[PDB]
């Protein structure tokens, strides 16, 4: 099949901005290429249909260019609704194949992340698990690493993280890390360390119980 | 099977500027499009239901199966990596015929 | 004015068929090729194929073998069959309005498409979930266990609390069932006057519990 390579994956950018994004194709595929625009919970809609032509409703500031194999979707100034995923779609050749998609992602000044550390709860003890879960409050760039340490033993593949989308007020990122351990393997245990780096720290910072 | 010849490679009448080209699809025969910068076709009219109510016609590039009914009389054709075809055909009954008028205007060469 | 309804199960069970519908509505069904889409946050968009009313199907290779695009002109409907089914093909899919030179904005263009249907491919019992505090500006949260399928619905104080709630993305266990965890930033002199309680709601299972957070 006729692979299609979009670059970035993820783009960083402020309101007002002129974005462009690029689509590479394997094969020369004249001027067969559409632009699509995809916002959360929303299904994909076509902004630009023969590499360059505009559909009806699609703001004057998107804009696309190119042929064969190079193709470019220009934003000249970026609004606030423009935060949305960019895909490119060929049709020269059969099966029809889509880029990997770009992410356009709102830039905000670095945020520190505020750790906080949860024991398992009597009642769940009691039902014969036990979950140690470590909280990383608010903040940016999305790139942060956790470290649990049973005592000074360093775990590997016994916790499961989650990250909450950008937030609509104060563009920062949340993380969640769950340690599931057996009711035995808490109990022969006393220090449990949570640590956490990111780029608004100097040095790694550990909260633990 | 031999194919009747319609068109011509160094011409390009009948395949651009909203023309057309009008084809006579026998039961039990063939026909082959030529035209300057188009793919090389062959049509076929594979099967007739009593009526005619239903037309089985198979495009085949130098296939794909289009059905012609008197109630959709007419239809686009997706030959894949090639482009497209419209069908605008006349269906009069069991007479061992279909007459067809052929757009190959969004036809292409794949290379 | 034409209208593109999806309906179908949002579980099916492994090696099962799986079949969805996308319902037309306002328009003629013969003179459109519809098309069937499906989105993964790892394989990315991927065009699985088209079909006629009146013109013979066409399928992605990678599918071919065990997919079906039906074109329903009498019940104005489009189906999408898929055999073998596996976790692979756990994925958001879309119906959509494959465009011609006539037919919609351009050709082979999707310019109308349908709301999504996500579809869970798993052979999971549905179970309840077992709720947990996560006792203690100050930070204190629920602990949403051993459940399945999803969604969970987690509010704060039955809606009262809307500012410092995070309520995280599912992730799978080893078991095979879903952990989720909500979280809420509130001020440190609140704890011990006011009172804080997550409402978490699991439908298909018909299970709502509330849950008292304190130190």
């Amino acid at each position: 099949e006729l692979q299609m390579t979009q670059s970035p994956s993820s783009l960083s950018a402020s309101v007002g901005d002129r974005v462009t994004i690029t689509c590479r194709a394997s094969q020369d595929i004249s001027i067969r290429l559409n632009w699509y625009q995809q916002k959360p919970g929303k299904a994909p809609k076509l902004l630009i249909y023969d590499a360059s032509t505009l559909e009806s409703g699609v703001p004057s500031r998107f804009s696309g260019s190119g042929s064969g194999t190079d193709f470019t979707l220009t934003i000249s100034s970026l609004q606030p609704e423009d935060f949305a995923t960019y895909y490119c779609q060929q049709f020269n050749s059969y099966p029809l194949t889509f880029g990997g998609g770009t992410k356009v992602e709102i830039k905000r000044t670095v945020a520190a992340p505020s750790v906080f550390i949860f024991p398992p709860s009597d009642e769940q003890l009691k039902s014969g698990t036990a979950s140690v879960a470590c909280l990383l409050n608010n903040f940016y760039p999305r790139e942060a690493k956790v470290q649990w340490k049973v005592d000074n033993a360093l775990q590997s593949g016994n916790s499961q993280e989650s990250v909450t989308e950008q937030d609509s007020k104060d563009n920062t990122y949340s993380l969640s890390s769950t340690l599931t351990l057996s009711k035995a393997d808490y109990e022969k245990h006393k220090v449990y360390a949570c640590e956490v780096t990111h780029q608004g720290l100097s040095s790694p910072v550990t909260k633990s119980f | 099977m031999r194919c009747v010849g319609v068109g011509n490679r160094d011409f390009v009448e009948g395949v651009s500027g909203g023309a057309w080209v009008d084809l006579v699809l026998e039961h039990g025969g063939c026909v082959t499009t030529m035209a300057q910068g188009k793919p090389t076709l062959d049509f076929e009219l594979t099967k007739t239901t009593a009526g005619g109510l239903e037309y089985t016609v198979v495009v085949t590039v130098h296939g794909v199966t289009a059905m012609i009914t008197p109630r959709s009389p007419s239809v686009e054709v997706k030959l894949p990596d090639y482009g497209e075809l419209t069908l605008d055909c006349e269906p009069r009954s069991g007479t061992g015929h279909l007459k067809c008028k052929v757009r190959m205007e969004k036809l292409r060469i794949k290379g | 004015e034409v209208q593109l309804l999806e309906s179908g199960p949002g579980l099916v069970k492994p090696s099962e068929t799986l079949s969805l519908t996308c319902t037309v509505s306002g328009g003629s069904i013969s003179d459109f090729y519809w098309s069937w889409l499906r989105q993964s946050p790892g394989k990315g968009l991927e065009w699985i194929g088209y079909a006629h009313s009146r013109v013979s199907a066409y399928y992605n290779p990678s599918l071919k073998s065990r997919v079906t695009i039906s074109v329903d002109t009498s019940k104005n409907q489009i189906s999408l069959r898929l055999s073998a089914v596996t976790a692979a093909d756990t994925a958001l899919y879309y119906c959509a309005r494959q465009g011609t030179g006539t037919t919609g904005v351009s050709e082979d263009s999707f310019d109308l498409w349908g709301q999504g249907t996500k579809v869970i491919v798993s052979l999971a019992s549905t179970k309840g979930p077992s709720v947990f505090p996560l006792a203690p500006t100050a930070a204190l949260g629920c602990l949403v266990k051993d459940y399945f399928p999803e969604p969970v619905t987690v509010s704060w104080n039955s809606g009262a609390l809307t500012s410092g709630v995070h309520t995280f993305p599912a992730v799978l266990q080893s078991s095979g069932l879903y952990s989720l965890s909500s979280v809420v930033t509130v001020p440190s002199s609140s704890l011990g006057t006011q009172t804080y309680i997550c409402n978490v709601d699991h439908k298909p299972s018909n299970t709502k519990v509330d849950k008292k957070v304190e130190p």
